[PDB]
């Protein structure tokens, strides 16, 4: 607890070590939307089909007999996955003579190596599940490297909506706006069935979410009001509740059926490029909100999720037409007692079956 | 503008319009509740409004919204700003034909003014 | 949506305080009716009719 | 239509927070009746006196 | 900490991860002193104020 | 004194009919001793955080 | 007589529903405290003091 300092003959003082560690966010993978369906094979296929016609029956003349038909269409479709091979070794050489960091002569040993190690695999193996989850919900699967395995909006021949709030001009009508984003979620589900609408999610960033609060018309629907809501959302502290894994509470808004949900999640790749998961490509612009929609697990219902993630195995033996894991984790001696070898694999596709119902809203105008 | 010298809005609003035309200009977005009275139909105004010197007033929006109009209608925005956006119409050029207050219920803070614009 | 932000509705309905009619404002208008594809319709009270969408 | 129209009336019901005054200024104005053709005829409370038409 | 890039399963390539880094600093401290003194000329012949 | 009387958190509070209406009342609320000068030393809430002078 | 109707205080106090405000806008200012001539005394709050005339 006291060594040398500019001098090998006098003494300082060592008081401790501090650590910085790296941001971490889980909002999206906490959220339980994605259903796990493991496989035994490297691809899928899935059946579309659409009755998609009807129509209204046009008056005929009851002596001339005459009348109408329908027809009918069934198209089918398949699914490639993405492969990670996360992998490191330890050696000798990183305990020979190298003292551990906030000690004064005690020499690290091989245990805190492999533990540090391992932890630094796992959240690194689990940051890009999170990427891809939201990357997932914004209806694209591209890689971190930018290679695209899933276009959904192609592959099931539906179009993404955009919702343009245009939140810096007073005399924008925000009802408006949440009325069509609520309403072509209902319009566009086409699963027979009847569609709450008001169930999405609604996720954020900084712009939108100021721009939104800072609405006159916000905030005089609020101001104006005697409820104990509009006195928490107008004067207290509007981070009611919610943990994205860096701040305690997440920041929402209530106005009416819908909440406005501000996440602002940050990741990086080998080349040092920030992947926020609050984005729209493209649209590399400040001072512009961007936010994204997408529906919960009560508004089609649980015999209907359109989110789900499959895994698939490893090319390793004993590992063939078996159902797939998350996570494949493997260690291997070097010979002749030179190491230690780790793996780590992962045969993982996330995807939405109705991308129509992932919609994007934005802060500026059309 | 001294203090209740108009007895209802109607007329306070067609004098007000007159001096800005006249080349004076008023800002009283700070001590806004001191000088706005409760009602229309109350006199206006409830304490003396003074003039200002250093009128410079940039919005953050285009305050004609139509040709013929100040704001959308069902736009709700602060009182004190209506007479800044007002006066600011003016100033640009745009004449007013006359000021929506007659089924209005709210003057403080918030209010739902609105004008009718005109060329020149 | 003309009917809802009328200056001579919201304004009334705004300065109109503790009636429990705060949700034809703040909160959601979706409060009843279903047709084939909605679960909950647009309706708004005002001098004792009802408008629905 | 001419009182119940007056900015003296309707500015005074419009700062109440009683109940009579949401039902006269948001609300059905037509309590009480059977003018023969009428279900429910209009009358209004302003002092101690009702309107009836 | 960095992201994934996805690999091809029948090559079998992969990617590593980079090391820590490990740092050192040091502290100076300040040194206040303060000195009195006391004499006789300040007692002899002093009346305490407040008395006669 | 720029912050407690800025004309977004004065007209904020005076609409909210919650105990804090210590808008006409007193901001030397706190626990003051900022002990050696004054008993109470001034204090703000607003926004969740609390401004002390 | 200049501070109690000066539109800084009297519309802070007419804004806030609390007997106090009340009793201090349109009631009797004259409380309570004898004078020997006076049977009561003027007073008036506003903030942490008190004004007497």
């Amino acid at each position: 607890l006291t060594n040398s300092e500019k001098s090998r003959f006098f003494l300082a003082d060592l008081t401790g070590e501090v650590q910085s560690i790296p941001n971490t966010y889980g909002y999206i993978s906490g959220l339980g939307l994605f259903r796990s369906a493991p496989q035994t094979q490297t691809t899928f296929l899935m059946d579309l089909t659409d009755w998609d016609i009807s129509l209204l029956d046009a008056v005929d003349r009851t002596s001339r007999k005459a009348e109408t038909s329908a027809p009918e269409r069934v198209r089918q479709i398949s699914f490639p996955m993405m492969y990670f091979k996360e992998v490191e070794s330890i050696t000798p050489d990183e305990i020979q003579g190298v003292r551990q960091p906030g000690t004064a002569n005690e020499l690290t040993t091989e245990a805190v190596v492999r533990a540090k190690k391992l932890m630094k695999i796992r959240t690194k193996f689990d940051i890009t599940r999170e990427f891809l989850f939201m990357q997932a919900l914004k209806g694209k699967v591209i890689d971190a490297n930018g290679v695209l395995y899933a276009d959904l909006y192609k592959q099931f021949d539906v179009t993404k909506k955009t919702i343009y709030f245009d939140l810096d001009n007073p005399n924008s009508d925000i009802d408006a706006h949440i009325e069509d984003l609520r309403m072509h979620m209902e319009d566009e589900a086409k699963t027979g069935t009847v569609i709450n609408g008001e169930e999405i999610h609604i996720v954020v960033d900084r712009t939108f979410f100021s721009k939104l609060i800072k609405h006159p018309k916000i905030r005089d629907a609020y101001l104006a009001q005697q409820t104990p809501l509009a006195w928490q959302q107008i004067t207290g502290s509007l981070r009611t509740g919610g943990t994205d894994g860096v701040q305690a509470h997440m920041n929402r808004f209530y106005y009416g059926g819908v909440v406005f949900v501000q996440y602002n999640g940050k990741f990086k790749d080998k080349r040092g490029k920030t992947h926020t998961l609050v984005s729209i490509d493209g649209v590399s612009d400040t001072n512009v909100g961007v936010g994204h929609a997408f529906p919960n697990v009560a508004m089609l219902g649980e015999a209907n999720n359109i989110f789900e993630v499959a895994y698939a195995p490893c090319p390793k033996m004993g590992y063939a037409n078996t159902l797939g894991q998350e996570l494949y984790v493997f260690e291997y001696e070097k010979d002749r007692d030179e190491g230690i070898d780790f793996e780590a694999h992962s045969y993982m596709l996330p995807y939405c079956t109705r991308p129509q119902l992932l919609v994007d809203v934005r802060s500026d105008a059309e | 503008i001294k203090a209740k010298t108009y007895p209802d809005f109607k007329e306070f609003v067609k004098d007000f319009v007159a001096n800005v035309k006249a080349g004076k200009r008023y800002d009283f977005r700070k001590y806004q509740e001191a000088v706005l009275p409760l009602t229309y139909s109350s006199p206006w105004p409830e304490s003396d409004i003074p003039e200002v010197t250093d009128f410079n007033y940039t919005p953050d929006y285009t305050v004609p919204f139509s040709e013929e109009l100040l704001y959308s209608v069902g736009a709700q925005m602060r009182t004190a700003d209506f007479f800044m956006d007002l006066q600011y119409a003016i100033i640009n050029g745009k004449d007013v034909d006359t000021v929506y207050c007659e089924w209005l219920a709210r003057v403080k803070p918030f209010s739902m003014l609105n004008a009718k614009l005109k060329d020149s």
